[PDB]
């Protein structure tokens, strides 16, 4: 049905870069917002980004000017693209897709971003 | 007298309340001193109508207020707004709804303009489209407005009854509002709630209770329906025949026509049969009325002019 | 009766038709047996009534027919139509109307959209805009309509007044129309006299003469003009004071107000003063009626209602 | 003031292609029209093409699928491609340009165009 495969990342050094994708496996309508939450160990889902109707998009406070969502219909992925990383970036990243809902229901097991 | 017409209109009101909410007599109720929640739905409808005054029926509609939907970034709802440089999208969660999807009589999509002083070009024309589902057309245009971007900040209201009503009927279409630049440069117009972030953007949708919900007085009725309350009646009038005037060409004559009967105090027409207006001394008077072309010539000269309020297509008890 | 009532009736229109002419006897004309470009005049505007009807204000108006122009390609004039796949250009000449540009008060764009079988998408948002001078913007937008463009061939009217207006005034501004497809695919809807070239677009242009040149009833007329003709009067209904009701919370009252004074049958205004709809028996009426929300409980629960035709704002001798 | 130029005329045999170019010298709005008319020798002025406000384009019934106007607002230059040529299009053929009225009052000497 859905399933969602996230990939690059590392660790790297404060003020670096790093991209972020998101591979969605199953069937995703260009219509479902897809997005980032992040999760720093023992702390709880952070929302991070999100795109929607019209290459819109959506932003928390803390990655503005910094991070960059994106999204390829046509393969159905979306990237993060993480400019100016900070250690406030450090966590689990999770890719997450909307659910047949107004609330993401779909999530992959995530991969790890470390900023030193 | 002024002194029954004043208490024959106070009297007509009692019932007119009365009556638009379906109460027999008023309800013997708490008299507190009530939650500021339920405060401004009160005082975000009358604003409305103080607003729109800028410039079924009957029966009173029940309000309720939607607010955009707070986001939790903790939480695993989707943001409710989202962002382009010409465009805003914003989602109102309307679920709760959804068992009066067949009460619904009107929405009001209602939102702040913020004042924006830094706005490049001091006008800008906003589109408001609902989004579908989608291959197919991927959006509904409701309304546009011009607006002065620079101005001091204002509210705006939109009718978005027919998106609402889909809403609540199919979950699945809602896919929120599309708050677009027209073109045919960004979005320069701010708003509250949407842009930068008491003024949040909501929704008004007023209801017919089912309770509740258990004709004009126009040719179609009246006509059909002859009785001796207020009504329209027929009259031809025949410029030759009946003024003696042969210096009118075209027409020939027209139906003029009139309003005719008893309106009461306190197939059949509401309109008709009670006091709708609440009025002190109710009278049958003419309700829309339309224009007439006429030709006539002053010599050699053809003359074609148009004539306001001529024909009466329909009356009221007023 | 049906009597007096009908001959009253009549008599009101004669004054009336009298009246709004600025005419105090009737002219005493040919009786011709007249020719069709005059009667097409009429014929316009006539069907125009009609077609709006299928949903200065008193003195008459006269109507003035502008065809678009015809092209003689042998001679040095500009072609009126211009063609691209998403939009059509049209141009009339006004220069004829430019000595009454002070006497313009509405202007109609009258167009016949044909029906298109072969039209891909069945419906279409067209657009109206006033091309404008250049650099800055190059049109402004007047109006939309959303047309069946394989439908049963129609008229389209668009209010142009703006725009001929400004044209009356700078012949150097007359660049013409644009009739556009709305784009957030080609036009489908086809134009007779514009595409494939009686159905010729035209404009109808309502003019009020120099020699008619020559107030509502609310509450800014009525109440600073004290009068015994029929005016708005002043009326607040307290709910607990006047109808010793406790079981509304919000508004503690408001101004109803209602309509009283004399109404004739043959700082002053009109409406007031004569008998403007030519009624057979003239009554002071509300014209204008406005909402009212209220707050109320029925025990616990908080009810908002929104109330139609409570507020009396201007009134009218009907 | 206002000044043009045609060029590009010549002998062609009839099947074949002509290009013509219309420079304007003066002073010219991208708002005003310019196009083209042709006089057989003898005859009179024949309106072929103009180009008006957004590339929008008017032809005359004769060199409709054959003929195209375009426009080069930059260079003030106005062009008529001429293929599929015909007898009957042999002509002196004149561009103009709108005068300061909703009238074609400006004229260059035209080049001749003739078809074999
Ligand atoms: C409602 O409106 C009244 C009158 O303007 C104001 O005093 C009050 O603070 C408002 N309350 C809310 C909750 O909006
Ligand atoms: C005007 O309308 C009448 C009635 O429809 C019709 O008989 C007549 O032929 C029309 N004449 C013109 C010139 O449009």
């Amino acid at each position: 049905q859905v399933q969602l495969q996230e990939s690059g990342g590392g660790l790297v050094q404060a003020g670096g870069s790093l991209r972020l994708s998101c591979a969605a496996s199953g069937y995703i309508s260009n219509d479902d917002v897809m997005g980032w939450y992040r999760q720093a160990p023992g702390k709880e889902r952070e929302f991070v980004a999100a795109i929607s109707v019209g290459a819109s998009t959506n932003y928390a406070d803390s990655v503005k000017g910094r991070f960059t969502i994106s999204r390829d219909n046509a393969k159905n992925t979306v990237y993060l693209q993480m400019n100016s990383l900070k250690p406030e970036d450090t966590a689990v990243y999770y890719c997450a897709a909307q659910s047949e809902g107004y609330w993401f229901g779909y999530w992959g097991q995530g991969t790890q971003v470390t900023v030193s | 007298d002024m002194d029954q017409f004043m208490r024959k209109r106070i009297e007509a009101i009692r019932g007119q309340i009365l009556s638009k909410l379906k109460l027999t007599s008023p309800p013997e109720y708490p008299e507190p001193e009530v939650p500021p929640e339920v405060i401004s739905i009160y005082n975000s409808t009358r604003d409305l109508l103080q607003e729109k005054a800028s410039r079924e029926e009957y029966y009173a509609k029940e309000v309720y207020k939607i607010d955009m939907p707070p986001f939790f970034p903790s939480e695993n709802a989707i943001p409710p707004t989202f962002y382009r440089p010409y465009f805003r999208i914003v989602r109102f969660d309307v679920s709760a709804m959804e068992k009066r999807a067949s009460n619904l009589v009107k929405a009001e999509f209602r939102v702040f303009r913020l004042q924006n002083p830094k706005a490049r070009v001091p006008e800008q024309r906003i589109e408001l489209y609902q989004i579908l589902k989608s291959t197919s057309p991927t959006q509904r245009y409701i309304d546009s407005k011009v607006v002065k971007t620079r101005a001091e900040g204002e509210w705006l209201s939109f009718d978005v009854t027919d998106a609402v009503h889909e809403w609540l009927h199919h979950k699945d279409r809602n896919l929120g509002f599309k708050i677009s630049l027209h073109c045919p440069e960004e979005l320069e117009a701010r708003f509250a709630g949407i842009d930068g972030t008491g003024k949040t953007p909501h929704l008004l949708l007023m209801l017919l209770p089912s309770y509740r919900l258990e004709g004009a007085l126009d040719a179609a009725y009246c006509f059909r329906n002859v009785q001796d309350n207020c009504c329209l009646r027929p009259l031809y009038i025949d410029f030759k025949r009946d003024l003696g005037w042969k210096w009118i060409h075209e027409p020939k004559g027209y139906n003029a026509n009139f309003c005719a009967g008893a309106c009461p105090y306190l197939v059949l027409s509401l309109y008709n049969t009670i006091n709708p207006e609440a009025s002190a001394s109710p009278c049958c008077v003419s309700q829309d009325l339309e224009p007439l072309t006429i030709l006539y010539y002053i010599g050699k000269t053809p003359k074609i002019e148009q004539l306001s309020n001529m024909i009466v297509k329909s009356c009221k008890c007023s």
